[PDB]
């Protein structure tokens, strides 16, 4: 049946997948030895005597994040051949990952991806979990995605990026390789759901009351996001949304496909029993400006299309009532070429909770993924940031060293300059 | 050669190791995860 | 070429753990 | 794999590196005979970075103990943790460098460089791939700077794509033993500025007084200076040998700090550091530890950053900590010290999270900081150079072994180039 | 007592018992990573791998009884 | 199975209660030391929290059982006269068995019981039917947030059934 | 929360702070070691106003202990409840001001105030958000009067919006130790009037008058004398650390007591003060507590308030009491004492209620009052300054260290303008 091959690159993608593959194991109950003490055939492949194996290929040019998951608790679940590892790290550098150190690993990664894409009937999408903030995530991510474009042309290729957040930036060369990776994100990707660190920083303090979370707590939120997105494929419910129609209701033009996300019932169990999480309450908490997991005020730019993934015990009629609540609100603006602007899905099993996590039990959640014109100033803020270092050409000798003919910075300059220029061209 | 144990412990530098250790509960580890 | 014990991440160590313990 | 070949340059680097192999051995739980304990297999799981299997269960350091006089080689093997090195790793010079750049770089460098390059060739080519070589040395002495940086020239021309990481000490402003200081420091900089990828400096007078007013220790010897540098010795390479949340490499440290390939001379600092009476009375968390590490009071390089600008900074945190109060504090210290950092670089600094702390601590940092405040030594050793250079003095001890007037005005013009690059980038 | 009350400043308190250093009590009993901090429960890290009772050629567990 | 035998579990004014008197309630052990500054700081917050929970409702919702990490019996009774909830006598080896089961020790570790991860002092930890751990209140842990992690309690979903 | 940084200036400043932190500690249940004892929830709901967690389960006071001579706090560190302090928060002097405003402010206070500022923004920025500062000193000495007011002027620049209240003790007419009294007084007030938000004036001879006439103490030492000041020290920050029916922050007092920004000097009293024979005979009621509140023999400043008018007033009640028996006694002292209050302020006075009383006593009130009868002390130092200054006596110790004659004259013009400002509001 259906399957979605997940490809994680970079330590951010690996640690995100350590939480996503964590949570898929407990949704349809599957123990770390593969065994269960037809719904598992969306992220697992049964082989032998109950040995369910995930559909993932780990990727990093350094042996530190993936050797550590070999010795962890998933030595047996993650079968030890698709955990592809290298030796020299790409070192926050696009000219390393997309070039000299990295062709040795694209060859073996494409082999195991081809084995995983031709062992189950009718593959449905490629969920890539990359990190445009550094080395192996952006460099090997760009080279690998450029080879999947010709190897599978008709293919849906959802991404999940960690764009450099405005004030938080843990590496100084993030503005270069973020602009340099827009060439891999503008014409080689169908769905470009946008995440960044400091918005999931704020989403946990004021809602889950942890003033010092960690990247584990961040990746639990991202795991909730993609679990709701792929809940309709895996599970059953009224008015399903497939990956095939996911981008059909969010991508108006072939170039503008950069979406956002918001969850909704992100409450620790203390102040979760004290509020009645109604359909209208969670969808307006979803459309709240502070609930975006990106620095994007969704009020300087008009919305174009929404994709509201309801799941749990929700009736398909009060969803229409709460959507009508959002439509009449003047704080949630729309643009004039969409009298309808919602495609909503509904699952039936509740949004799961991880035992030992920061969330609680709710049988409802709105993981709305929206394509708005307000994603443009996320990119345009990086435009002013990129120009201030490129003016007198610092941190460039490395790029010019291992590749990067001087002019790839200029074509990535105009590629991202043409990117937001489309955005205010669309919405007038 | 002034064979006094405090003097040798000074000159090979035990003192900065003692001054750089922390005098309380420094190692804390509980697995937050439940089955 | 340098060869260490089986408890070190070096070359194929997952195939060097089960047949001979070290 | 991921291995770093270590070089014990000079006797100054010998005493510094002896306590370096002290801190790495007990961080990896290593018996001085060569074996292991320590209840945590994570120490063995990355042991190849600094060690080799001795085909008997023993572990030996990948160090090259090198000098032109065997008196200090006797003291290293007689001291604790001295039997770890195999005897073939030591190389001996007999006549001794006379605190003299010509005596090391030219005359008896010819009879020892052919030996030490054989030892480092049998060490570096024992693996399929490596990152680079770290060197502990001095710029005050002749065998620590002359034939020390002579090895830097040869190792670069055979390894042109491998990282160089030179732990180096500098002459002091207020005190100067071994009277010919600037003629040793300057002529080694002329090769250390292009044959070394990452140079990072130590002042022993800055280590004298850090032991004074932040550690509160009455009588400072040199052995307490060694271990204090030795904490930041380990902290810069700790993320290679240990897992972490933000894994970092010395190539990460290179790619993220140096803007322009000429200027790579960085500052090194360590935290936490308190006296016996002040150990109990201080908090231990990120937002309190960063205020100490962003001080001139604890900086092991005595170039006052308040009259300079941080072109780039970096803090490799260690220990199991949350990371939001790490990097929100990174922007917090940048917003508060707005003029102290450079303006054309938004978010100047790196933050790294390593997962294993140094033993005996819950957390610590090392601070690699590219600062233009370091130019105050590069004008101090330049106008002290031209003091003796104008009066032609103490230089007949050099010309008789291969000098000329050309390379001395070239050496002066090299710091005149580097200082002018520093001040023009403000 | 064994000197914890007055803010014990030295971790030499755990080195009298491993005086021969090999007695299998100081041999490999803890792992201190954030992955065990976050994603780890009772015993699913230290478990052996079952391959076959018939050897290297045995790709599974089988026999003439089946 | 049984966690606390017939003569182990005694509350204030020294009346022993069996395991039968504990169902329907959210039960935590509280490993604390008398001379410990963390415990001395935490104890008034625990007292107020326990008083508000177990006073404002139609049922006795939560319940705490003390375990001493102190030195002697006089230190026991001096600590013990300050808490109103349940407790186990120090000289009972049940305290040591709980110490080894839930890993809450005090740096005397290699002399007897040389395993690894430590989870030091203090520790209020909620338990269940077969003595399994349910969730850790993070006073001194990876969250290290003191005097308010008592609010991280989950009385409805953790009950001694 | 709202932390208060404490500042100790001078020999008497260090001793009055020793008394404050040892009546706040046992108010909060703090052991001499540093731990907690008392098992009461209210003592720990707000302790971060004056304390800080030092990751040892313990609390360290947020106080800075300063002078110019190391012979003062070497007795308090060995003193009881004196080891509690942060040991590097002590910033010693070495030379010691010889009762000199010239030496404290300018010559040796300049090179020591840089470490004073270095330690204070560590303790202020190190928490989430700051309330303000609290500075105890003398304006008759050399260190607490010379570098104390230099610290006042400096910290106002970096914190212009924060509250700043200073408990300053003034010279006495009939007993004048530190023979150069008016020079240290007038040159400090003229720069402490525009840099301090509100100032509390204490007088030594009025403190002795309370001990003899009211407490009937036979032998009042400085330890008991500091205790009487320190009881009202805690009463101003009463509603900060502890909840009550009516709240009164430091800005709550400052806004309601200062109609015009120049005058903020406040007489302070404390009630009840019973002799050891009359404690069991005195009723403890609110009506009798408000008349001990209003008494010339309970004022800690020796300015008889009946000589002028009560421009503004405020009273911080403590303990469990009815609010109407507060409020009615607030009225009837205004209506009965019509001549002793200013005419153009309806309800001249403020009242607030703490729920938590001090130790032992059922109820207690600290009183703060801006009365215009403090002008008599300002003319008292005016003619004492002018008598010495017309003969130019004792000026060679001052003008020999960098100050022109005009600095003294603008101090006379500034302070006498304060005298005329109080006189026009009689
Ligand atoms: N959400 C999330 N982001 C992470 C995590 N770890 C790292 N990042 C982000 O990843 C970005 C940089 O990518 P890294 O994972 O650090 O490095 P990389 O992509 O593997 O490439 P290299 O630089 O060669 O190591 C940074 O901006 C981090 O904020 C994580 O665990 N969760
Ligand atoms: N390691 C070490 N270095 C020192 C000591 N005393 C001085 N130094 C530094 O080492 C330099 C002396 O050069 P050195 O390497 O010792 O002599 P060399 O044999 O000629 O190389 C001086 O500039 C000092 O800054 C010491 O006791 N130990
Ligand atoms: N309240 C109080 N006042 C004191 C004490 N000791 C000295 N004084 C006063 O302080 C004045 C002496 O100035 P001093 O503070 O010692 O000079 P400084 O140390 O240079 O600031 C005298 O007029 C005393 O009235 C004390 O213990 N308590
Ligand atoms: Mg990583």
């Amino acid at each position: 049946m259906r399957e979605v091959i997940s490809i994680h690159v970079g330590q951010a993608g690996i640690q995100i997948g350590n939480a996503c593959w964590e949570l898929f194991c407990l949704e349809h109950g599957i123990q770390p030895d593969g065994q269960m003490p037809d719904a598992f055939n969306t992220f697992f492949s049964e082989t032998g005597a109950g040995k369910h194996v995930p559909r993932c290929v780990f990727l990093d040019l350094e042996p530190t994040v993936v050797d550590e998951v070999r010795t962890g608790t998933y030595r047996h679940l993650f079968h030890p051949e698709q955990l592809i590892s290298g030796k020299e790290d790409a070192a926050n550098n696009f000219a390393r990952g997309h070039y000299t150190i990295g062709k040795e690993i694209v060859d073996l990664s494409l082999d195991r991806i081809r084995k995983l894409a031709d062992n189950c009937t009718g593959l449905q999408g490629f969920l890539m979990f990359n990190a445009v903030g550094g080395g192996t995530g952006s460099g090997l991510g760009c080279l690998l995605l450029e080879r999947l474009s010709v190897d599978y042309g008709k293919k849906s290729k959802l991404n999940f990026c960690s764009w450099p957040s405005p004030q938080v930036s843990t590496a100084v060369v993030e503005p270069y390789n973020s602009v340099l990776s827009t060439h891999s994100l503008l014409e080689h990707t169908d769905v470009a759901v946008m995440l960044d660190n400091e918005a999931i920083y704020d989403i946990c303090r004021r809602n889950l009351d942890i003033e010092r979370p960690t990247y584990t707590n961040l990746n639990r939120l991202i795991a909730q996001v993609i679990s709701s997105l792929t809940a309709s494929l895996r599970f059953d419910g009224a008015l399903n949304v497939d990956v095939t129609e996911f981008q059909t209701n969010l991508v108006p033009y072939p170039r503008i496909h950069f979406m956002l996300s918001s969850y909704a019932p992100i409450i620790s169990a203390e102040k979760a029993y004290h509020e009645q999480l109604s359909v209208a309450e969670i969808t307006n908490s979803a459309f709240e400006p502070a609930s975006m997991m990106a620095k994007c005020d969704p009020r300087h730019g008009k919305y174009m299309a929404c994709c509201l993934m309801y799941r749990g015990d929700v009736v398909p009629k009060d969803v229409n009532a709460a959507v009508a609540t959002i439509k009449t609100k003047r704080t949630i603006q729309f643009v004039d070429w969409c009298p309808t602007g919602f495609k909503c899905g509904i699952n039936y099993q509740p949004p799961t909770v991880v035992p030992g996590g920061d969330l609680a039990k709710v049988m409802r959640a709105v993981c709305m993924i929206s394509n708005s014109t307000a994603i443009a100033e996320v990119f345009s803020r990086m435009d002013h940031k990129f120009d201030l270092m490129y003016a007198k050409r610092a941190f460039v000798h490395w790029y010019v060293g291992e590749g990067m003919e001087e002019g790839e910075f200029s074509e990535a300059r105009e590629d991202l300059a043409a990117l937001e220029k489309d955005y205010e061209e669309v919405g007038i | 050669f002034a064979q006094d144990a405090t003097r040798q412990r000074a000159l090979q530098g035990h003192r900065t190791a003692d001054l750089l250790k922390t005098p309380f509960d420094y190692d804390l580890f509980h697995r937050t995860r439940l089955p | 070429m340098a060869i260490h014990v089986s408890r070190t991440h070096r070359e194929d160590y997952i195939r060097s753990l089960t047949p001979r313990p070290a | 794999m991921r291995e770093i070949v270590h070089v014990q340059g000079g006797q100054c680097g010998n005493q510094i590196g002896a306590k370096f192999w002290e801190v790495i051995s007990d961080e990896h739980g290593i018996d001085p005979t060569g074996t292991y304990c320590g209840d945590s297999d994570l120490q063995l799981e990355r042991i190849n970075v600094f060690y080799n299997e001795a085909t008997g269960g023993r572990f030996v350091p990948r160090a090259i103990l090198m000098d032109l006089e065997p008196g200090t080689m006797d003291s290293v093997r007689a001291g604790p943790f001295g039997q770890l090195f195999r005897p073939d790793n030591f190389v001996f010079g007999q006549t001794g460098a006379g605190n003299n750049w010509a005596k090391g770089h030219y005359t008896e460098g010819a009879e020892l460089i052919d030996s030490v390059l054989d030892v480092v060739r049998k060490e570096a080519e024992g693996c399929d791939c490596l990152q680079g070589f770290q060197i502990t040395h001095s710029l005050g002495g002749g065998t620590g700077s002359g034939m020390g940086t002579l090895l830097i020239s040869k190792v670069r021309e055979e390894y042109p794509d491998r990282i160089m990481e030179t732990f180096s000490v500098f002459p002091s402003p207020k005190v100067s033993d071994t009277v010919v200081e600037p003629y040793n420091a300057t002529l080694s900089v002329h090769q250390l500025v292009e044959n070394a990828d990452e140079v990072q400096v130590i002042d022993n007078e800055a280590l004298y007084d850090i032991c004074f007013r932040t550690l509160k220790l009455t009588t400072p010897t040199y052995g307490d200076l060694n271990h204090l540098v030795s904490a930041a010795m380990s902290g810069v390479t700790c993320c290679l040998r240990f897992p972490g949340q933000l894994n970092s490499d010395l190539r990460k440290l290179a790619v993220n700090l140096i803007p322009f390939p000429r200027l790579h001379f960085f500052l090194i600092g360590f935290a936490p550091l308190t006296s016996r009476g002040s150990q109990q009375y201080r908090a231990l968390s990120v937002p309190e530890l960063t205020q100490q590490m962003f001080d001139a009071k604890n900086m092991m390089c005595a170039s006052d950053p308040r009259h300079g600008r941080y072109l780039t900074a970096s803090a490799m945190f260690r220990g199991r900590m949350s990371t939001k109060e790490v990097d929100e504090q990174m922007l917090n210290v940048q917003n508060k010290n707005s003029s102290y950092f450079v303006e054309w670089i938004p978010n100047n600094m790196k933050s790294s999270v390593c997962d294993i702390p140094p033993k005996g601590l819950k957390m610590s940092v090392t601070f690699v900081g590219n600062s233009t405040a370091i130019q105050e030594m590069f004008k101090r050793v330049s106008d002290q150079f031209t003091a003796m250079f104008r009066r032609k003095a103490f230089l007949h001890w050099y010309t008789g072994e291969g000098m000329d007037e050309m390379e001395f005005t070239e050496a002066e013009s090299n710091m005149n180039d580097l200082v002018s690059e520093y001040q023009q980038y403000q | 007592n064994d000197r914890l009350d007055a803010h014990n400043d030295q971790k030499l308190t755990s080195w009298r018992i491993p005086h021969p250093l090999y007695t299998e009590l100081p041999q490999g009993s803890k792992y201190e990573t954030h992955y065990r901090q976050s994603y780890d429960y009772e015993d699913w890290a230290r478990r052996p791998v079952r391959l076959s009772k018939y050897g290297l050629l045995g790709h599974d567990d089988s026999g003439a009884e089946s | 199975l049984i966690l606390f035998p017939e003569g182990s579990l005694k509350n204030s004014n020294n009346t022993v209660i069996p395991q039968s008197h504990l169902k329907g309630k959210s039960v935590a052990l509280y490993f604390a030391d008398g001379a410990d500054p963390k415990c001395a700081s935490l104890l008034p917050f625990l007292l107020n929290y326990y008083r508000t929970m177990n006073e404002g409702g139609a049922n006795q919702k939560i319940e705490i059982i003390f375990v001493s990490l102190d030195r002697d019996r006089e230190a026991f009774e001096s600590h013990r006269a300050h808490m109103p909830w349940l407790s186990i006598d120090l000289e009972n080896p049940l305290t040591e068995i709980l110490k080894r089961h839930f890993r809450v020790m005090k740096e005397y570790e290699v002399p007897t019981y040389g395993y690894g991860s430590r989870t030091g002092v203090p520790s209020v930890i909620v338990i269940g039917s077969d003595g399994r751990e349910a969730q850790f209140l993070p006073i001194c842990s990876g969250l290290e947030e003191g005097d308010r992690a008592l609010l991280r309690w989950d009385w409805r979903n953790t009950k001694f059934a």
